[PDB]
RNA sequence: AUGUAUUAAGGAGAGUAUAACUUAAUUUAUGUUUAUGAUAGAGGUUAUCAACAUAUGAACUCUUAGAGAAAUUACUUAAUAAACGAAGUGAAUUGAAAUAUCUUAUUAACUUCAGGAAAAGAAAUCAAACGAGAUUCUAUGAUUAGUGUGAACGAAAAUAGAGCAGCCUAUUAAAAUAAGUAAAAUGGCUUUAAAGCUGUUUGAAUAUUGUGGGGAACCUUCCUCAAAGGCUAAAUAUAAUACAUGAGUUACAGAGAAAAGUACCGUGAGGGAAAGCUUUGAAAUAGUAGUUUU
């Protein structure tokens, strides 16, 4: 009983019970059986798109130097609800 | 300023145990490892914030005050002036320091 | 009113060594004897 | 809510005051282990100043017995052979502190207002090559080195195994680094009575006219000479060659908007709001109106569990507190300035008579 | 890195929209050129 | 899942702890899949592999001096 | 003298007598706690 | 160490551009001044060559739903350490040169409850024939009056300073002016025998047109106040942070900790290190050399 009893418990270290999970979320409930039956509710699944004929990359040239948004006299610039709204009405209206 | 201060046995960080035997163990008795004794013990009589500040009757201290304005007195030491006794700087430095055309380096 | 103290003048510009075409001037190749300003 | 603005400020300084703590420990591990390196460059210096004094001495007994020092084995305490520095001393390669880098421009401004640039002719005024002119190749702002590429600043160095043949010589010669404070710039300024350019040592530069571009991040100065009032050109100074590369996104492609706003339906699904931000974190800010109602709620039970027992109250005490409204109401009377005036006789008569 | 920047930026851009779209939801439902509750017509450009 | 060994913090200093753990998965294709062999030690100079393997034997000198040095010995 | 009295120890017993869960739920182990944390302890139960 | 200012819930796990901190781990904007600042270039990773001020995106897990072997499960826009405060309970070491009363001591400690402070508070108070005018903190009064066989314990008036605030219509919402109360006997606490607290058994009066309490056994006259209903900031305590000062420390010092409640010891409660830098190199100790003796 000396210094490796002091390290936080794993499941790799004991048996008899000691369960313990790394997160990776519900996918169903346990039967009286002893099985699992999986509720494809809480199954996850990804959404990706298709990517061909997609032009865009992760990076941009370098002869494009970096520039950031202006806002002359704009304290909440790039979050103005009053722009949002005024550059809906003319660019999309219906919807 | 009279502030220094250190720590005593009593004061000395550490739980009181009693660290070897009273005997049994062919060294020296040992009580608490906040004695002087020990490394890291605590001075018995050291300084401690206290007021070093003394008394003097306040007809020997004006005694000592014009006392030393006679031994300049006497000696040449002593030059009474006119009031608005101020450095006489030039006229013109002056205008320019208010005027703030001087760098503080220049003004200096 | 004028003063009795000189103040360092405005600023003026320096010629660039690539601009300057006096015939009569070479760079100097050891900084003994050179003026400090 | 009032509440829950208090429960983010509070979290906020919880975070921030924890963050301090580790870096304040991970400040000082470092320049503990950065000084430990850099004391093996002062050690190698102190070796070498003690070994010229044995050596000059040696010299001077023994004459015609002098030793060949430049064919002994190298010395083990540092690796280095005879007359030879090493990389990390020749290159000036030491991370050096903070304060020591504002001590090293002091005379051409600030670390971040920098005066001098490569493409100047600079004067070395310390060391052995002393009154040395030549021209700067590059500059490293990390330690506030130059690099001058003159021969005469070419110094024996010794290099490590792991980046040299079998065949190739142990040491080799390669241009010292200097300190930014050990020169001084070098211009030719146009002598006003005579009409001559002569070159000049300038002793001190000062940045002016400067002017920040917060779009681009981008800054753009002047440099001139204190107590002349000389503005200095900027040395003719290349710009980066910028490439477009193949895994690069064409312009055409990068300028093209495709964003319009919505507003009957959100710019993504709503589902994505989720992943952006934590929808249960403490710092969350933007709740709904159905959630701070309920926050309202549940001061509003309390309040009103409070004044439950007003219920449980005697005609008496209904009687008592009925009356508080009614006097509180009332008011507190005022003094006529009719009234005023005949105190104010009393008070004179029995003041001044 | 530059990858990792970019996926940032896609993250600001989208939680930048959401709130500024949520916000104009609340500014239209108060200003008299927009009717919110005729979906087909709900713009009218002011006289 | 594949644990990771006890440390200090700071590798000889600090703290007893434990980095999270690695997670592998196996996954049965439909289709085979072959990986190409690896290049030869010859055919490696687009990595540098030259001066590569040259600062790795003086790690593995570094490691291997430091090693007899922990068995309390040294190199006559 | 010193005995083995480790012998045999398991782990179950460590995280029951000596484990978090035992003195957050109590009222003497909270006191633990609450010393072990004035005194900055990063190990509070076993 | 003290003082000043500000503030009033704390930690851990794992991860991450190893100055940069939360899976977005170097977000995005505004204004002003920019060398006469503040205190006519190059440079987007060869980066952050700009400070101040105001906003802003993100901010995981546990302590902290339930359960459990904390950092898991399963759910979900679930969430508050210590110290300090008040009351309740309450020792012993020790001193008396033993020891019971006493002292230690309305102490330590424990429990409950509460806030940024809490508590207390605008006289049923003190004085003495004159008068003062709530509470709190410090000093003097005071090794005093006094108590005790002793050992020892120990006020108040008043004074000075810090603060100052009065009210019930309380600047937050309360009284129809207080009866099983005042008081007595008895058992205790406190204590000088009074006053004050209290279990048991009993049990009043109605205002200066002299009703009630107190003025140190007790009665009387007089003076003084008006219980059995309440509100109230400041000066005070504690912790954290910042700054100022030093005949304070300068590495076996300062702190336990110049990388620390870490390493290490212990089943556990708990105990608890060493370790600065590039300078200087004393003694002891070891192997030699020179002179000399053996
Ligand atoms: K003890
Ligand atoms: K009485
Ligand atoms: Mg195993
Ligand atoms: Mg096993
Ligand atoms: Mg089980
Ligand atoms: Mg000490
Ligand atoms: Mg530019
Ligand atoms: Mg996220
Ligand atoms: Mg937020
Ligand atoms: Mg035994
Ligand atoms: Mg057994
Ligand atoms: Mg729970
Ligand atoms: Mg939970
Ligand atoms: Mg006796
Ligand atoms: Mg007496
Ligand atoms: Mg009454
Ligand atoms: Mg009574
Ligand atoms: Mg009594
Ligand atoms: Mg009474
Ligand atoms: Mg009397
Ligand atoms: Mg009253
Ligand atoms: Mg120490
Ligand atoms: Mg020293
Ligand atoms: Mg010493
Ligand atoms: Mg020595």
């Amino acid at each position: 009983g000396l210094k490796y009893r002091k390290l936080r418990l794993t499941t790799k270290d004991v048996n008899k019970g000691f369960y313990k999970g790394n997160r990776t979320g519900s996918m169903g409930t346990h039967t009286s059986y002893g099985t699992y039956k999986i509720d494809y509710t809480k199954v996850r699944t990804y959404v990706c798109p298709d990517l061909t004929g997609f032009k865009l990359t992760p990076f941009v040239s370098k002869t494009i130097r970096p520039v950031h948004d202006q806002f002359p006299g704009d304290k909440l610039g790039p979050k103005n609800p009053a722009t949002y709204l005024a550059r809906w009405k003319s660019e999309n209206g219906l919807d | 300023r009279g502030m220094a201060s250190t720590k005593t046995r009593y004061e000395v960080h550490g739980s009181h145990k009693k660290m070897s035997p009273q005997k049994g163990t062919g060294n020296a008795r040992r009580g608490t490892r906040q004695s002087p004794l020990m490394k890291g013990g605590g001075k018995t009589f050291g300084p401690k914030p206290r007021d070093f500040s003394t008394k003097l009757n306040k007809k020997v201290y004006d005694l000592a005050w014009r006392t030393a304005l006679s031994y300049r007195y006497k000696r040449g030491e002593l030059i009474v002036t006119e009031d608005g006794l101020d450095l006489p700087l030039p006229n013109d430095f002056l205008w320019l320091a208010g005027g703030g055309k001087l760098s503080r380096e220049l003004e200096d | 009113r004028q003063v009795n103290l000189v103040l360092p003048g405005q600023p003026t510009r320096a010629d660039a060594p690539e601009k300057i075409r006096d015939p009569n001037y070479e760079p100097a190749t050891s900084g003994a004897g050179l003026q400090e300003i | 809510m009032d509440k829950l603005l208090r429960r983010v400020r509070m979290a906020e300084g919880m975070v921030a005051r924890r963050a301090q703590r580790k870096n304040a420990l991970l400040k000082r591990i470092t320049e503990r282990k950065q000084n430990k390196k850099n004391g093996e460059a002062f050690t190698e210096a102190i070796q070498q100043r003690k070994a010229a004094v044995e050596a000059r001495n040696e010299d001077w007994m023994l004459g015609p017995l002098a030793p060949r020092r430049e064919l002994d084995e190298i010395t083990l305490s540092n690796g280095n052979f005879f007359g030879s520095l090493s990389p990390t001393r020749a290159l000036l390669e030491s991370e050096v502190s903070e304060e020591e880098r504002k001590a090293r421009v002091a005379w051409c401004g600030s670390p971040k207002f920098l005066c001098i640039a490569p493409g100047d002719r600079v004067v070395v005024i310390e060391g052995h090559h002393k009154d040395l002119i030549g021209t700067i190749e590059k500059l490293n702002t990390r330690n506030m080195t130059v690099e001058i590429q003159s021969e005469k600043l070419k110094t024996n160095t010794t290099v490590p195994q792991f980046m040299q043949n079998d065949a190739d010589k142990p040491v080799t010669q390669i241009y010292a680094r200097l300190p930014i404070s050990s020169v001084r710039l070098v211009h030719p300024l146009k002598d006003p009575q005579t009409g001559e350019y002569r070159d000049v040592i300038i002793r001190e530069l000062r940045p002016r006219n400067i002017v920040h571009d917060r779009p681009t991040r981008t800054r753009s100065m002047r440099r001139f000479v204190p107590g002349e009032n000389i503005i200095i050109p900027w040395p003719k100074q290349e710009p980066i060659k910028r490439e477009d590369q193949p895994a690069d996104t064409l312009r055409i492609d990068v300028d093209e908007k495709t964003f319009v706003p919505t507003l009957f339906r959100p710019p993504a699904p709503q589902q994505v709001l989720d992943e952006l931000r934590n929808k249960y974190s403490i710092f969350r800010t933007r709740h709904t109106p159905e959630y701070i109602a309920k926050k309202e709620q549940e001061e509003q039970e309390k309040e009103a569990k409070k004044s439950a027992a007003k219920a449980m109250l005697t005609p008496v005490q209904e009687y008592n507190r009925k009356q508080r409204e009614l006097r509180r109401a009332r008011g507190q009377p005022a003094l006529t300035e009719e009234m005023l005036a005949k105190i104010g006789e009393v008070v004179a008569r029995n003041k001044l008579g | 890195r530059n990858v990792k920047q970019t996926m940032r930026g896609i993250k600001h851009v989208l939680t930048e929209r959401f709130y500024a779209w949520e916000d104009a939801v609340k500014l239209a439902e108060q200003d008299p050129e927009i009717d919110l509750s005729n979906p087909e017509n709900p713009y009218t450009p002011s006289t | 899942v594949n644990q990771r060994m006890h440390e200090q913090r700071h590798g000889d200093v600090g703290n007893w702890r434990r980095p999270k753990s690695q997670k592998m998965m196996i996954a049965e294709l439909a289709k085979p899949f072959v990986w190409p062999k690896p290049p030869a030690e010859d055919a490696r100079e687009a990595f540098d592999y030259a001066m590569w393997k040259k600062q790795k034997t003086a790690q593995e000198q570094d490691t291997k001096f430091q090693g007899i040095r922990a068995q309390g010995e040294v190199v006559p | 003298g010193p005995r083995p009295t480790m012998s045999g120890a398991t782990r179950l017993v460590q995280k029951r007598r000596h484990g978090f869960l035992s003195r957050v739920k109590t009222k003497n182990g909270q006191k633990t706690l609450k010393r072990r944390l004035a005194k900055g302890r990063l190990r509070l139960s076993a």
